[PDB]
């Protein structure tokens, strides 16, 4: 009744994606074979959201794995939730992207695409009734950024009047871990910006000092910076699936957090993150929560809310709690915190509330929300693309594919636009 | 014989719909299946199929079914009829444009013929009883093309229509002042007589007279089903003297454009208390009058009071009325406009209210409902048309409205009617 | 008659709330064998290594 | 047939399987009182003189 | 004394004679066997053997043997005449021309033998029952000089046809719009009352209130069946106000070539839904004139109705009929033309519906049979029309026509005759 398909792209989004049909199909009761063994029979109520039908008692996911090196996909089969995809989703290439975005984008992918749009296509046909696409990927890549704002840009031509949700992971400003990342961060931001309806910002910088401040954790592998995108992944489309007293589905939240058509960039978080130290002294009520939320290190991108301020914010609750006791948490914010929001709206913050919260705990949440403090973010990208683009520096293999040099000075004008109507909202 | 039409759209009319069927089961003695277990006081709203199962006069219509298909498969599943519980696939998403003009133009035929079905049972017709709320564009698209239907299809039937309104402190939506200056267009002209109640007073009368610290939206909605349950309390039960809905349509409104009571209920009280306290009319008749009880978040002492109706049930004994009624116009606080000596009407019933399973309210004799018209709604809408002006003199959220097929123009033409509406309260509330 | 319904109506919300509660509450106790048996792997994998 | 009567007792529970059969309705048993012979019963208001 | 003969011609003709024929034996009590257990009710269509054997009175014709071989095959072996049942080698092959001009030749002398053979043994005939469909080469040639050879043979009798219309956009076939044109170059002059029923309006008729998502062939033929043994049924059973087979000729065909009325049933139901409902006479008579009902896909709003026939069955009375057929005439929506100021035809009979065991109709007292004669049909008849016209602008399937025997010329004056009758449909729809 409300379908929404997930498409995965590149190392980074497939990564983050194998995990997110870990998380889900443990909510759900389903098992790695792919049979239905589950406990309620409110998990099985809402399933054609995320899956499709099998023979015998299977259930298969909704998802379109695509990469142009299939040793990346060998990893996600070969792991533990690997035999429940369709073996006919996965659609690879044999030479790889390179980490170049002309690659990805107009000699590499651009065969690559008519064999992808073919199973999105019925996939997306056999829904009765579609809501929106889900696409996962990183702006930091050749292939997460060259075939990502590829694959949104084909099928927004061909389904107009939907919803795009695409959780790209952001280039950090002191990792640094590709030598040529500033310059396809603005070439793929120039498409996600006319493109998408909602695109959300992820850090590692930010993923990875949670997990120190927050967790205490001790060896933060790669394996549990992607349960803490996953869990808000799920927390934002937990109305679809459960029954809640003031629900928001996901074309809810693209009227109250969009004011004018430019600005669809989200900061989100999570609510209960805690650490053992002191998990067993902590705590749990309504006003616990929202001192957790507006965190500034519980937010998952390198920006300081304190260096802007708020445009719309939503919180997504999960569990049994009374809806007085959130909206007076949720007003007091507002009130006494009257600088960080603006003045020309009143009530900024949202509120929505499901019955039925993660595994394992009482009462959960997710956070989301919209600030000119993303500036920064936009800013620092912009200042280091424009050091490299006086010496032409590296620019001379995407100028050898077709690629024109008056290209990256289009996407730079496009990209100090946003920034502009940042400040000037503020 | 005389019954009345209930008609549940959008969200925040369900669950009070919810609340208000599983009240009504139990003042007529019916269990949850839809037979009594093993007299024409359920005529009003209940049809007596020749088996013997009670169906309800009711149509529960949404455009999402997350929330309708927790009925189908709830406890009273038994009671409703499949065909009745009218269902769509994408929910309009507070979107004015969405419910009104490309939502909810494909379920509009459905409805409309579920009304016909139970309007061809009827032999004598009253009213009709709308629940919605203001905020939502479920409850605000769907409703103004819901109702300009039934005005054209029914000329002269009463619209009773039970609004939820937008709190100044509590409200969810940032959309939500956009979408009640849109809703208004269809009650100032369709509408014979809209009640308004907030959700603010609601918290602060439990956290206050109940002594709830934590408030859910499962206990608003008894304190409201209560109100319902009282309006229709003198069709069912017999009284002293008996109020119709065509009775109070007359009584209440003034002029063509002032029809919006705000409601009350007393005693609103716990377990723990009334077992102490003595309770007569005498004090009830004050307690509704209060500044801190009234269930709309605005001040009554800054305006003035144009109508008034009190609805008396249970042991209640009309010359102790008298003296409450006398005793109010004593009192300087309470301030009438000059033009209207003649402001109260009663109604007593002998039918004494009831309690809930799992409930919070006490178990007393007797106990007032109040609907009151009066000029504190000046403040509350000079409130709402300074929130709809601040976020278009930018023109925020509008690009949304404007791609469903909503022009650009009748947001200003929704703006000044708002205005017209506004400055007929102080074209009146000034004393010739 | 009223008294009956009452009862029998409060009966049904019980078993109901029951059920949810029971069912949420088997979660929490599997999270902690299951981070016990972390720890135990973590401590015999550091003494394998050395 | 009875590796097709294991396969088919797993196959109910899709919602395909629920809400449409081939030739028929779905189960009506949850919607009408229990114990109640369907086909036996008569529906309808009787007319009495 | 009062009798029919039925005859059964291509697939789709046979097909709901095997659901017919299954429904006749329920009523009567007589067993598939054809032996009766422990009475001239069933005269009209079964004939006693002196043995105890009760036979049927159909002829079952078909080209193609594969669907009579699987009659001769199952549980009704022992009802059915062996020489009744008649079969050839090679079907039609939906071609007009292989059932009229070069096959159907040589095995009518052995129909129409049974045909003269089944009249001796009858003391009384009222009229024939021919079922077939248009778009077949079988249902549409055959059926053609079946009749020119039936009308020279019986003059005065009735010939009553029940025909499948082909539907406006699902179709099984490709020259249904060439082979349907040429049934009605016959039906126009030698057939007196030819019924319309598709089979798209059947598909939402299951969709919606019996709420079947996957019907088959055996779910559509139990519901055509209902309304052949409606019709019937004042010849069976007694009743208050019976209609013979010649009665409603003269009610429904007021001009020569207007005899194509369209069927409708209620209350086509389900077994859930019934039990909530109250079906009384002035409900179930409300729900033959709403446009999702009838059987036939054609708006009716567009046209006026000219004349009708109500049938009912069961528990009414003639009281609670005329009082709900004066609310019809009140209503603006159900228009008639000026020169019919009476247009209703009124049959009352005293046995219930009976319901076959394993179907999905649920069991109800009473039911009405609707038979209308209305103009909307020239709306049906224009869409067909334009299929024909643009596939004769370039010759296309011609050449097999002309293969057999069948000329081109013929198209031509075929093609001539409905533009007459469409015509004719305006020149009774002109008000004086
Ligand atoms: N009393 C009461 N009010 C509610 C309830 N649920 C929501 N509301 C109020 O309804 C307002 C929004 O309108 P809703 O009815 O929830 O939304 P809607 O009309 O269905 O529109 P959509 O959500 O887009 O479908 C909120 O501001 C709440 O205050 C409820 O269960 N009880
Ligand atoms: N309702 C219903 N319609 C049928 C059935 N069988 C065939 N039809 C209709 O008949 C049309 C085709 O014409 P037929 O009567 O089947 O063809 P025919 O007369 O048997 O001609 P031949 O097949 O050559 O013998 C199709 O478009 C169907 O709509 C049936 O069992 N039930
Ligand atoms: N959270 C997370 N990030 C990852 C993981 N693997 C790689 N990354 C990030 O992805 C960035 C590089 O993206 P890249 O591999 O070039 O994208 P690609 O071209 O699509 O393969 C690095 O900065 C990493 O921080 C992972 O498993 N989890
Ligand atoms: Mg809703
Ligand atoms: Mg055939």
């Amino acid at each position: 009744m409300r379908e929404i398909v997930h498409l995965q792209a590149g190392q980074c989004g497939n990564q983050i994606g194998a995990k997110f049909w870990e998380v889900i199909s443990d909510e759900h009761g389903i098992d790695p074979t792919g049979t239905y063994h589950g406990d309620s029979d409110l998990q099985l109520e809402r399933i054609n959201v995320y899956y499709n039908e099998a023979t015998g008692g299977k259930y298969v996911p909704r998802a379109v794995l695509v990469d142009l090196e299939p040793g990346t996909m060998d990893s996600v089969r070969s792991g533990p939730f690997g035999q429940i995809f369709r073996p006919d989703n996965f659609v690879f290439g044999q030479s790889g992207a390179g980490n170049n975005w002309a690659k990805g984008h107009y000699t590499e992918g651009a065969e690559l695409v008519d064999s992808v749009l073919d199973v999105v296509r019925k996939e997306a046909e056999s829904c009765d009734c579609l809501q929106g696409f889900q696409l996962t990927h990183s702006l930091g890549g050749g292939t997460g950024s060259g075939m990502g704002t590829l694959l949104i840009s084909k099928i927004r031509e061909e389904y107009p009047d939907r919803i795009m949700n695409t959780f790209s992971v952001v280039p950090s400003p002191k990792v640094s871990d590709t030598v040529v990342e500033p310059y396809n961060a603005t070439l793929s931001v120039h498409q996600l910006v006319e493109n998408t309806d909602e695109t959300y910002c992820i850090d590692n910088e930010a993923l990875y000092d949670i997990c120190f401040r927050t967790l205490k954790l001790t060896t933060p592998t790669y394996g549990d910076l992607n349960h803490l995108v996953s869990a808000t992944m799920s927390g934002v489309t937990t109305c679809l699936r459960f029954p809640g007293q003031l629900n928001a589905d996901l074309r809810k939240l693209a009227v109250n957090m969009v004011p004018f058509p430019r600005l669809h960039f989200f900061m989100p978080g999570f609510a209960p993150l805690t650490s053992r130290g002191s998990q067993q002294y902590r705590a749990l009520t309504v006003p616990e929560l929202t001192q957790q939320m507006f965190d500034a290190k519980n937010m998952m991108a390198a920006c300081d809310p304190r260096h802007g301020r708020y445009l719309t914010v939503a919180a997504v609750f999960r569990g049994r709690m009374s809806m007085k006791e959130v909206d007076e948490q949720m007003l007091n914010v507002q009130n006494k915190n009257s600088s960080y929001f603006v003045e020309w709206i009143p009530n900024n913050v949202k509120t929505a509330v499901c019955d039925i919260p993660p595994r394992g705990l009482k009462m959960s949440a997710t956070f989301i929300g919209n600030s000119t403090a993303i500036q920064e973010l936009f800013k620092r990208i912009s200042e280091q693309f424009t050091a490299m683009f006086r010496r032409k520096a590296f620019l001379h293999w995407y100028t050898g594919e077709g690629m024109d040099e008056m290209e990256f000075t289009e996407a730079e004008s496009n990209m100090n636009d946003l920034v502009s109507e940042y400040q000037q909202y503020q | 014989m005389r019954e009345c039409i209930s008609i549940h759209v959008g969200q925040a009319g369900v669950q009070i719909g919810n609340a208000c069927w599983e009240l009504y089961c139990l003042e007529h003695g019916i269990q949850p299946d839809g037979q009594m277990p093993s007299d024409d006081s359920f005529n009003t709203f209940f049809s007596e199929t020749g088996a013997g199962k009670h169906v309800p006069r009711a149509v529960f219509v949404d455009l999402e079914p997350t929330v309708i298909d927790e009925v189908r498969t709830g406890t009273y599943r038994q009671l409703f009829h499949p065909e009745q519980l009218i269902t769509g696939k994408e929910d309009a998403a507070n979107n004015y444009a969405r419910g009104h003009y490309t939502i909810g133009k494909e379920i509009i035929d459905l409805v409309l013929d579920r009304i016909r079905k139970l309007a061809d049972q009827c032999t004598g017709l009253q009213g009709f009883l709308v629940f919605h709320s203001f905020g939502g564009g479920t409850g605000s698209g769907f409703t103004s093309l819901l109702m300009e239907r039934l005005s054209v299809d029914y000329g002269k039937k009463s619209k009773l229509e039970f609004s939820i309104y937008p709190a100044p402190q509590v409200s969810t939506a940032v959309v939500e002042p956009y979408n009640s200056i849109l809703t208004t267009h269809t009650t100032l002209e369709h509408s014979d007589c809209a009640f308004m109640v907030d959700n603010e007073a609601i918290y602060d009368i439990c956290r206050r007279n109940l002594d709830i610290e934590r408030p859910t939206y499962t206990n608003l909605n008894r304190l409201i089903g209560q109100i319902v349950s009282s309006i229709t309390a003198s069709l069912r039960f017999d009284g002293a003297l008996n109020v119709d809905l065509t009775e109070f349509q007359t009584n209440l409104v003034p002029y063509p454009r002032i029809h919006f009571p705000l409601a009350t209920y007393a005693p609103v009280i716990s377990a723990e208390k009334a077992y102490h306290e003595q309770l007569s009319v005498a004090e009830i008749t004050n307690a509704c009058f209060e500044p801190a009880n009234q269930m709309v978040k605005c001040d009554p002492r800054h305006g003035k009071y144009m109508a008034c109706c009190l609805l008396y049930r249970g042991d209640v004994v009309p010359k102790d009325v008298n003296a409450a009624i006398a005793t109010i116009k004593t009192k300087r606080t309470i301030q009438f406009v000059d033009w209207c000596p003649t402001g109260f009407k009663v109604g007593i019933n002998y039918q004494p209210p009831t309690v809930v399973p799992g409930g919070d309210l006490a178990k007393v004799q007797r106990a007032v409902c109040m609907l009151s018209n009066t000029t504190a709604i000046a403040e509350a809408w000079a409130r709402l048309d300074h929130k709809f002006d601040l976020m278009y003199a930018k023109r925020a959220f509008v690009h949304w409205y404007v791609g469903e097929g909503m022009e650009e123009g009748e947001f200003s033409e929704a703006r000044e009617d708002m205005a017209a509406l506004e400055k007929d309260y102080e074209e009146v509330g000034v004393d010739s | 008659l009223q008294n009956a319904l009452t009862q029998k109506l409060e009966e049904m919300l019980r078993q109901r709330e029951d059920l949810e509660q029971v069912r949420q509450e088997l979660y929490q106790e599997e999270q902690a064998e299951i981070y016990k048996s972390k720890l135990k792997e973590e401590a015999e994998k550091k003494l394998r290594k050395q | 047939t009875f590796q097709q009567k294991i396969k088919d007792k797993k196959e109910s529970i899709y919602l395909s399987n629920r809400r449409a059969p081939l030739g028929k309705s779905h189960d009506q048993a949850p919607g009408l009182p229990k114990g109640m012979d369907t086909t036996n019963t008569t529906f309808g208001t009787a007319v009495i003189k």
